[PDB]
């Protein structure tokens, strides 16, 4: 059924998983016309899909093209979201395709569904869980691949960067959505948080910076402070 | 006109004759009921009055044979069965008429009710759907499941509706997922009207015969069947108009005919919602929206 805080820790199960988000999919910026009407510009988009033990992130780019002459975009989106994530399935040997598929958004049920009727045991499932993914075009080596695609691409990245080698995914996992909800309350604080110590660099072949486990101790109470600070500073409480 | 003889009424029982029903008391001198029309299906149906399952009845056509009802006491039910020596079924009915102990199926000369809930209902298509060849009619009951009902035990006493299902291959084209689930046009035109029913009169017939199994038997099965039936027609942006102009005939005789204390179970608000408001067709059923929204405005 669902995925909710009850089933957590079966993310980091054995059974291959994969949770997509379409929010960066169909992306635009509003703008005035010359007459004085309303206009979208689309820019490139991307579909997130990652494995939550490993951190392999398929991110799949929507290049504007994609959209050239066509109608009701938003729904789409989701269509266009479903067809790319089952011919991802379909590449994959078969023992590396997953057992069940979580969609962030409860609209991508019944499109991913329908475009995988030719895969009866995988199982298609919604979550309870607030999942901060959205955030994934606030970390600036996903955003230069998106602006920078000139055609459709998949880009293959390690989200977790080396961390699977000193903790768990359990613990992996919790330290991406701590900092993906941290990028998504605050971008400009978060950001400031993660480089402001100039010796602490981000490798060539990485997404986050350097951190020792003790620096990661105190980067991840920063991101804490950040999220409950931005909460008062808000919601007046 | 015809005649359905009974043997004996030796339980308390509400009797259906199409639309009608009359109460028979135990042991009350009833032999059953003359003056049926020629040229439709109809259907005899039971409740006893000590039960409030045992709910059950024969779809017959009187063209078929000469057809009487005898209440089995072992196995407890009012049963038809069929008189195969003609000269002995006549004598019976002439005598039951002379004593005057059969009550008259009861129809208005301007009442087209019946002919209105049956125009597409034919005695050999309830024959495929309900599958007992040994007789020229059908049993249904209140408990019976459908073919689709049992694939989510028994499959002898089956209803064999046509299997509908928006998310299956059959109803899927391979590169047309988004066109196919939103516009059902394909699956209704290629696949259920040209490729299984033949035509709109199998269709038309198997969606009134789940209607009328839903209404007299409070069968579930059937009325999941009549709505998906209903909602693969309005979910189809390309419908031939005829068969649109039907449709609207057809479900708005369905709406006037249903009891309205049956309104809350026998119709299903999402489905009706979408046809008439939201679907491609919320504009060609104008018989249908105005009875549905003068009768049952609370369900929308
Ligand atoms: C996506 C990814 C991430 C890290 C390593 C390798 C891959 C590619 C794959 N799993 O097919």
């Amino acid at each position: 059924g669902a995925m909710n805080s009850s089933n957590y820790a079966e993310l980091f199960n054995n059974d291959i998983k994969l949770f997509v988000d379409d929010t960066n999919v169909y992306r635009v910026t509003v703008h005035k016309t010359f007459e004085g009407n309303v206009a979208t510009k689309a820019i490139n988009g991307c579909i997130f899909t990652l494995n939550p033990k490993t951190g392999h992130l398929f991110l799949k780019i929507i290049h504007t093209s994609v959209w050239a002459g066509q109608k009701r975009l938003s729904q789409l989106a989701k269509w266009k979201t479903a067809e790319e994530v089952s011919a991802l399935v379909r590449s994959l040997p078969k023992e590396e395709q997953p057992k069940q598929i979580i969609v962030t958004r409860k609209a991508m049920l019944d499109p991913l569904e329908v475009h995988m009727l030719d895969f009866p045991n995988i199982a298609i499932r919604p979550t309870e869980l607030r999942l901060p993914f959205s955030a994934a075009m606030s970390i600036d080596k996903l955003s230069d691949v998106v602006m920078k695609a000139t055609e459709p691409q998949m880009v293959l990245f390690n989200i977790y960067d080396d961390w699977l080698d000193r903790i768990s995914s359990y613990t992996a996992f919790s330290r991406l959505t701590l900092l993906l909800r941290a990028l998504k309350t605050n971008e400009e604080s978060a950001k400031m948080i993660l480089l402001s110590d100039p010796t602490i660099t981000i490798k060539s072949y990485h997404l986050w910076p350097s951190f020792t486990d003790e620096q990661w101790i105190t980067i991840e109470s920063q991101m804490r402070d950040l999220i409950l600070t931005e909460y008062g500073r808000k919601y007046n409480v | 006109m015809n005649t359905v003889p009974f043997t004996s009424a030796p339980i308390e029982v509400t009797i259906g004759i199409d639309q009608y029903s009359f109460n028979v008391k135990e042991n009350q001198p009833f032999h059953g009921i003359k003056d049926i029309p020629i040229g439709h299906v109809h259907v005899i149906h039971f409740q006893h009055a000590d039960n409030s399952s045992m709910r059950y009845g024969y779809w017959f056509d009187c063209r078929m044979g000469n057809f009487y009802i005898q209440y089995d006491p072992k196995d407890g039910l009012y049963k038809m069965m069929e008189e195969r020596d003609g000269a002995k079924f006549e004598n019976i009915v002439h005598n039951f008429k002379e004593r005057q102990m059969m009550v008259s199926y009861p129809k208005i000369d301007e009442d087209d009710t019946w002919y209105n809930l049956t125009e597409f209902v034919q005695m050999d298509k309830i024959r495929k759907i309900v599958r007992k060849d040994e007789n020229q009619f059908s049993y249904v009951d209140s408990s019976m499941t459908t073919v689709q009902e049992n694939e989510l035990s028994d499959p002898a006493h089956s209803l064999n509706y046509t299997v509908i299902n928006f998310k299956s291959r059959e109803a899927i084209r391979p590169g047309h997922e988004m066109e196919d689930f939103l516009d059902k046009s394909y699956y209704l035109n290629t696949v259920m009207l040209q490729g299984i029913f033949k035509n709109s009169s199998n269709y038309f017939g198997e969606l009134q015969f789940a209607f009328l199994n839903a209404m007299f038997f409070g069968n579930y099965g059937s009325s999941l069947q009549w709505h998906a039936m209903i909602e693969l027609i309005c979910s189809s942006a390309t419908v031939p108009k005829h068969m649109l102009d039907k449709l609207d005939e057809i479900l708005y005789y369905q709406i006037k005919t249903l009891p309205e204390q049956y309104s809350d179970i026998l119709l299903n608000e999402r489905v009706w919602n979408i046809c008439l408001y939201s679907s491609f067709q919320k504009n060609s059923l104008h018989n249908t929206e105005k009875i549905m929204e003068n009768k049952y405005p609370e369900l929308l």
